[PDB]
């Protein structure tokens, strides 16, 4: 465990899968005494483990809490696991890439697997919207761009 | 002595990740609205 | 009062999937200030294919159209195709079957794929509605059929 | 319509069912907005 | 039979919607160390409950293992829950519904959000062959015997 | 008699449903193949 | 959401959707008696529509051909479009960010659209290798022409 | 090729990078010797 960010870096796909889903609606049949929507609420969550040396396997659990006035409606929770495999990267590079690349790779999986559980329940749309956090790193570590001067190009 | 590139047990994930709340504006209205079911 | 067909029938699932998918939102920039009252409708349309003898190929294709009036909301289809290898159909419990049952096995999986694209068009998406044909034509009939269900048991 | 099997005609105890209809009530929450994604 | 009139009994849904979805695959970064020949187990179960007078609830308990010997791959339990509004009915005949016909109305929408759990968790379809012991109750009750007879067109 | 079925009521165990002997002729045992494991 | 001209350097993500998506299995029960891995071509294409001053909607074109043998397995695109809110851009800066970093955004959520669509398909979890394409180029910008504001800025 | 610090028109595409693509591997075969019913 390095701490100075400056390496080639690597990463790379082994497998991504849903590994848990949960979709409990306790007052399901009381949606048709509840003429409202229910109060969808997102969670993150961040669960991780190692398979092997250079081979870990990132779960991005993502939970949903949903209420129907002063009643709870629906609870809902996925788990999207992907091996991926890191190396190189150290310090605030690994905590990019664990903390947001890996995540926003799973991300698109957990959002259509929890809407369509909520759906099935015949609940609307919920999905999470996505944030570029990598947009505000390059600003909040300053990368800047090549300074020099500029190209038209004529075609 | 040791092998391997760095490793880790998920020190800090990430400069924190915020979320919106919940919003859509959504209904029902079992009176021929929608997400209902006025009986087949 | 109970005319006999005799009527076996064998049914056997082989495998369901989705042979063709689509969404077609054209507004979809546009959507950003449209109006929220469109009539979400799904189209349950019954085609067939010979694959070989008693392995026949029934392709579902479920369209849920939205419209505001003028502007489109979105359109979604998902001709959903399902192998079934039947034999012993006979009489009205043959139209019964590949007429309304299997169609209805097909049903959910088109309409979730559906859910699916509507969810990633960022629309309004849920699992509408079961069109529940079988109890209303059972409800509704007009002759009492028969007294063939007239039994108790034994163990 | 026709057939593409062996026994396959469905037309008189073939009736319509329903193709659900559900009216989407009036006007989306599009003003301030509240689900998007707005930080940076 | 000039008794051409209905009678208290009536089948009608009020509402299908999943009230339980849960996929459980905790050996999952570990199956593929294992050989994949799945061992693949169904539970079949289900539950009532008195939502109003003669409105009830029939809730579909699916269980879905695979187990590749003595490890398993995953599991897939589905409470596809049904509100049915009926009356009129009693003796053999309810037991033989309420424990075959109604859940067999959930069963196709039931093993589709399952088949989909299994495919969302990079696993091949499972296509849970339909129990058709509700012609093998009538080979009891009177062997076979459709007569149809429209008259009731459309509602 | 009837057409429908409410309540539970498991008065008589009735008849024998012993369900499906899932069991079928394999799938894709792994097989040792390769997409090439490495981005950059 | 709400930008104006009048700031420096931003970068917001208002929303991510599917305008287009398309899935056609041919062959497809016979790619079912046709066991192997389906070789699959993935075409990269982009694009790009003003919606305002400062904000813009790119859409990335992911389009897949996969065969098996002599014959086709099955087809898929998903044109996954974007609306970003962009601003202090300039030269092989903007270029760049527009046409890389912008489509690798969209890419996760086209790669998973597509994964759906062909588990839906009962065919094999297709997941592009997450491959910084951005990163590889975006070391020559700073080795050329491209991006104003002279050098030398520093103590 | 023609464009400005700000804004472009698409007269064509530019950035294509050849993605990594498939290769031989093994995910086929998804049941074969199907499990029957019973004979209803």
């Amino acid at each position: 465990m390095s701490e100075q960010n400056n390496t080639e870096m690597t990463f790379q796909i082994q497998r991504i899968y849903t590994k848990d889903i949960s979709f409990e609606a306790p007052n399901a049949p009381h949606v048709f005494q509840k003429d409202w929507q229910p109060e969808v609420k997102l969670d993150l969550d961040t669960a991780s483990s190692q398979l092997a040396d250079d081979v870990y396997e990132v779960v991005l659990r993502v939970t949903v809490t949903a209420s129907l006035g002063e009643e709870t409606a629906f609870l809902c929770e996925v788990q999207q696991g992907g091996i991926f495999s890191i190396a190189g990267i150290e310090g605030t590079q690994m905590a990019h890439c664990l903390g947001a690349y890996c995540p926003n790779i799973l991300f698109p999986y957990a959002r259509e697997c929890i809407t369509s559980m909520v759906s099935r329940g015949t609940f609307p749309q919920l999905n999470l919207a996505p944030v570029n956090f990598d947009a505000l790193f390059m600003n909040y570590l300053q990368q800047q761009a090549g300074e020099g001067t500029e190209e038209h190009q004529d075609a | 002595k040791g092998k391997s590139a760095l490793m880790f047990n998920l020190q800090e994930p990430y400069f924190t990740w915020p979320l919106i709340a919940a919003d859509g504006g959504y209904a029902f209205k079992y009176e021929n609205g929608k997400y209902d079911i006025k009986d087949v």
